[PDB]
């Protein structure tokens, strides 16, 4: 019995996982992202520098026996990317990708994994919406290479709109925390009630009620909000990415400006990619603080792609034990040359140790018929 | 089944819910007590009803076995309503979660032993008061626990306070107000909003 | 600053590591080894079932907050292979391979890594020396595919020889533990001293002193030892594998029958593959544990210093020329870029006029309605 | 100063009453008419508590009751670590079983088990080398598979009629169940003189 | 199989027409909710015509899908 | 399609009429390289509407059908 | 429609064989119970062959319906 949220990945699924990990990584590299492979463990000083409380609780602690200091098993690779970018990245644009195991103390979703294979990409040093657009192009090039029948739906948000309204309205922390709870639960009636007594209340009502209609959202806001440079630009970025997703990538997009998960770490646009009707996003991404250094990025659990992808059925070959042992030395070398060529092409060929040696999932035998080794289906 | 599945709490909550339903499109054809049936058709052919233990409603909704449901706020806080939307305060089946001990009895000079169904709520409440407690899990008759020494205090839902007073107990601390709430499954909210909106609006109008 | 024995693998090294991991894994798969990918964490009950004390101390512990039970971060994948083979493997021959990160509490050798990328292969259900021979041929086929200039030296041992002598001599645990320390340190003088008072002492001295000369080792042992069936066969297996390594693979072989690391888990022949003159073996393997098993593993990250890939093609599209294009021109350029990327070119679409990839080799430039690659 | 006896309310209480009366313990009032929690008996040294079946082992383990009658299904699920299971009373007999929908195939995934008996389920499926996602429920196990909340259930079955009336069938036998006599470790040492005659009469009553 | 037609009967079909005027009064979000509802009716075997004009009437009309106080309900003709 | 016209002329009237069909058809020569001469032809037709709304409705029916097939293959429209 | 075949997939079929020997050992009441069970499986889309002989085997057999201690269960082959 394994712990909850911990599963073996076996056999054809393991092979599929290895193919996905490799092919997605190679794609990222061809788009100009530098692969990095940080370690599973670090001192907490670096691993949880500026971490949220959720990330801290999600991170297993262990003690370094060489120094007596605290370490963690990583729950997230992104902070390691920041460490790496700070040492190696310079002031200009730097692009990174990664694919590695991470461990969580508790699952995120119902029956979720505590050991995802986290794959991702990040761009540092570009303030423009063009960096987010590039990340979308990389993501969708990757998704389309998987030839899935499952449909990816994208939900866009932008935490700056709410953050700026909260500043201009001069909300207290408890007022901010209440609206976030009401937004999280879509409690429109009680939101309507609370907003009648708050300053710029109708703006906070408008986000929830009309935030889905992003084309018209600026024109539904109050004159103070429409004069705020950061709100106008954030709404503009949403329209740009929505358009790019529909037109370039045939992607269904919804907008939710009340999506305020990761209020702590997101600094702008946010992206959540859903697979069919599964509750937890397959892909999570958006703007964050790369430090003043801009950063944007996404990540996903490669293991969640296994249920939605298919490889071609393998060719699993057994050489006939008896026939092979009847061969002279020159015949054996010719047969092994043939076997090497089959293996170069991806055939899985077992040289039998005994007459009973049989591989799992046998599709073919390599058999001798009139001085000729041919493949025959079983 | 392509319509909505509605998870209702069996006991005290079910009585005050029936008027809210009838004002919407929904009303049961049979009665829950007389019939030994689990799944109940309604006046609306698009709505199905499940009569469940109050403690099970959030589980059924969160896993999507029901699309939405009526559940006590005491149950939601204890359960952790992490994967559901709490859409409406229905303002029915109102009560309070409280601490209660024996009448005029002194608190002992040790970690308080709390006997309760609401173990997460108890732990959380006493943690917010900076007190360390030993929690004992019980499922029924909280009133009894202090009388035979099983804990020092209890945590339980209190309305009039008569059950506490009839067993020689008194309320001590107010933890929070409680009422039944309308909860909806995250996925159902996106996929079946057309079916939900008219029912949600009629519940909203009924208070 | 990372902890001691903990290092990032960055950039071209990371790409190389990923290529090695993938190519070695694929080779194993084509030889009929079933890939398995067990998790980083398990309950200790399964992860450390029948573990040595070294493996227990090497394994980090963490608490499962859902059950209150102890878990461990794996220091070794082999015990997870046993668990898997017990459930899925049956009674016949089963072949497995794997490649995954493991974590160690302390480094294994001086200045060793505490986070190796462990890759390996294992055959269960064959008692014959033919299974060990197959593993050698897979290993050396993998090593030769890496086109290294570094040479692998192989040291063979066999723990049964010492275990049988210890039985026949009826050694106590403290006597066994002292000889193992003296063997570990090749303290020949003090071994000579201790063996003058032990039963069959001259046999235990002979292993250390003359165990390298395997052709003549049986003839240097006592009559009781020469009559033991298990000693004669173990020595015979050493000679067979030595010969196979020299003849089939042109491999320098040394013998050490006092190599008793992993006394706990090894049940027979043991294999240690050294890379140039580096202290810790690159490859560790042997017979282990009624179901037969043999296997090897290695740290893929230790191959990085001894392997090279072809230099990458790193391309930058001209910022100015790209922005001068109409929509149809951009779509044609992106089609061209997709094709270059399919061929393994690393092509950066610039965000700004200063956006430059690290290690730029080529520019994709527009001259008279044609995008061509030019070296920088 | 006397003994406190923890009884399970509902199904178990019916078959316990004859065993008590043979022992010289018998209730003066009735549990149905009265909302009293603590009941005096014919024996002045014995007191009775009528509790939820799930609460009996808790009251005994903490010494709020000295001894009690509790279902074996409840003891296995609770973990009877700090109490003595002295006698199999052979009353309220049933089986813990797995049940799914009639003739329905097991899906190609981790089986989702809906049950009150989460520790028993986990343990049973672990002993069959199967990995399961367990879902905790408190009532109406029969319903869970019919609306898709779980592939199988685990529940107490006697005749099998409740399963068959809801289109379900039993799959695996986990274990036999009956009510047991449990005693608090400390009470057994300190109040054996009071206990022995009652323990011997229960022993004689089957 | 064609000779069985004179000797067999199916259940009468449910043939539904959406109100032309009411549908065109809807905003975009209202239309998407209505189409979600229509997709669900069609999944259940209702035959639902989205009208092109105010005269567009399916053969054998049994029901209209009509708007009353922000609710689309089925009414028999 | 020509049989649909015959049917619409007799039964369709002057207003809007909608028809569908699925039947075998035979061709003397294939259309494309190694194409079928015996397709199972399935289709839908709207008569009596001049508006672009009728074409839009046909697209909605087609794409509702295509999406129900849960294909990984991508349909491109010219 | 035939050009869709290469681009679409159905769920793998359940192809069931009733044990010839066990079926012929049954009394009449046992046979009627078994046939009731078979009718229910077929209603759900299982493809169930009642064997004519001990060699009668359907193509692509996935399951046998077998008798074990007075119970007919499906077992994968
Ligand atoms: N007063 C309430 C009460 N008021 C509202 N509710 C809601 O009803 C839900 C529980 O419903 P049930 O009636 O099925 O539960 P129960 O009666 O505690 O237990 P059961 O025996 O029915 O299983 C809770 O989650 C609350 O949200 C109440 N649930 C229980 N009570 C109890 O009713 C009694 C009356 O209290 P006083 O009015 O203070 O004497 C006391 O025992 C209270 O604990
Ligand atoms: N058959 C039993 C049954 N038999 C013996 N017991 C014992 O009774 C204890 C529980 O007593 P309860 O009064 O709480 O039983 P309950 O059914 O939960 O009663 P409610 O509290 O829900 O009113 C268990 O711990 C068992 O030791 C049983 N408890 C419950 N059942 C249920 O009774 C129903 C009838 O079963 P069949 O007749 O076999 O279908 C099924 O739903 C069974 O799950
Ligand atoms: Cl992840
Ligand atoms: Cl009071
Ligand atoms: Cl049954
Ligand atoms: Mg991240
Ligand atoms: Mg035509």
């Amino acid at each position: 019995m394994l712990p909850d949220g911990v599963a073996d990945v076996l056999f054809e699924d393991a092979h599929k996982q290895e193919v996905l990990r490799h092919q997605l990584t190679q794609q990222l590299i061809t788009h100009g992202y530098q692969l990095v492979s940080p370690p599973m463990i670090e001192f907490t000083e670096s691993l949880l520098s500026g971490a949220s409380e959720d990330l801290k609780r999600q991170t297993f602690k262990i003690i370094d026996q060489l120094t007596g200091r605290l370490m963690g098993i990583r729950a997230d690779i992104t902070p390691q990317i920041l460490r790496i970018d700070a040492h190696h990245g310079g002031d200009g644009i730097a692009r990174y990708c990664y694919a590695g195991d991470v461990i969580h103390t508790l699952p995120s979703g119902l029956f979720g994994s505590r050991t995802p294979l986290q794959l991702g990409a990040e761009i540092f040093g570009c303030e423009s919406i063009a960096a987010d657009i590039e990340l979308i192009d990389v993501l969708f090039s990757m998704i389309n290479s998987l030839d899935m029948s499952a449909v990816l739906h994208v939900d866009l948000g932008h935490v700056t709109i709410f953050k700026r309204l909260a500043e201009l309205a001069a909300l207290s922390a408890s007022d901010t925390e209440q609206l976030m709870q009401l937004y999280a639960n879509k409690n429109l009636p009680e939101l309507k009630q609370v907003c009648q007594v708050l300053p710029m209340g109708s703006d906070f009502y408008t986000l929830a009620r009309f935030g889905h209609d992003i084309a018209n959202l600026l024109g539904r806001l109050s004159e103070n909000a429409q004069q705020d440079t950061k709100i106008v630009t954030a709404i503009d970025e949403l329209q740009r990415l929505k358009a790019h997703l529909q037109v370039q990538w045939q992607c269904a997009v919804s907008i939710d400006v009340t999506e305020l998960s990761g209020y702590h770490y997101h600094t702008g646009i946010v992206f959540n990619g859903y697979i069919n009707s599964e509750t937890q996003p397959l892909v999570r991404g958006g703007r964050f603080d790369g430090m003043p250094r801009q950063a944007t990025g996404f990540s996903m659990d490669v293991s969640r792609l296994l249920a939605h992808t298919q490889l071609d059925a393998p060719f699993i070959v057994l050489i006939d034990y008896d026939a092979f042992n009847n061969l002279d030395s020159a015949q054996r070398q010719l047969l092994l040359q043939q076997v090497a060529s089959l293996r170069q092409q991806g055939y899985r060929v077992t040289m039998p140790l005994t007459a009973e040696d049989m591989p799992v999932g046998l599709t073919h035998r390599l058999s001798l018929a009139d001085n000729q080794w041919r493949l025959h289906a079983v | 089944f392509l319509g909505l599945t509605l998870a209702l709490s069996k006991g005290r909550i079910l009585e005050e819910t029936m008027p809210l339903l009838r004002a919407a499109g929904v009303e049961l054809l049979e009665d829950p007590e007389a019939s030994r049936k689990l799944i109940f058709p309604t006046s609306n052919p698009n709505v199905r009803v499940l009569i469940l233990r109050a403690s099970d409603v959030p589980t059924y909704v969160e896993h999507g076995a029901a699309d939405f449901g009526v559940a006590g706020k005491d149950v939601l806080l204890e359960h952790g309503a992490n994967h559901v939307y709490e859409l409406l305060d229905l303002k029915i089946a109102q009560c309070k979660l409280m601490t209660a001990g024996v009448k005029d009895a002194p608190l002992p000079n040790r970690r308080l032993r709390i006997a309760t169904k609401y173990v997460n709520v108890a732990r959380a409440y006493f943690a917010s008061q900076g007190q360390q407690v030993d929690v004992i899990k019980l499922y029924g008759s909280m009133e009894l626990a202090p009388l035979v020494g099983l804990g020092d205090l209890i945590v339980d839902v209190v309305d009039t306070g008569n059950t506490l007073r009839a067993n020689g107990l008194e309320a001590r601390d107010h933890i929070c107000d409680v009422s039944s709430r309308l909860i909806v499954n995250q996925v159902s909210y996106k996929r079946k909003f057309a079916l939900l909106e008219p029912i949600l609006d009629s519940f909203k109008n009924s208070i």
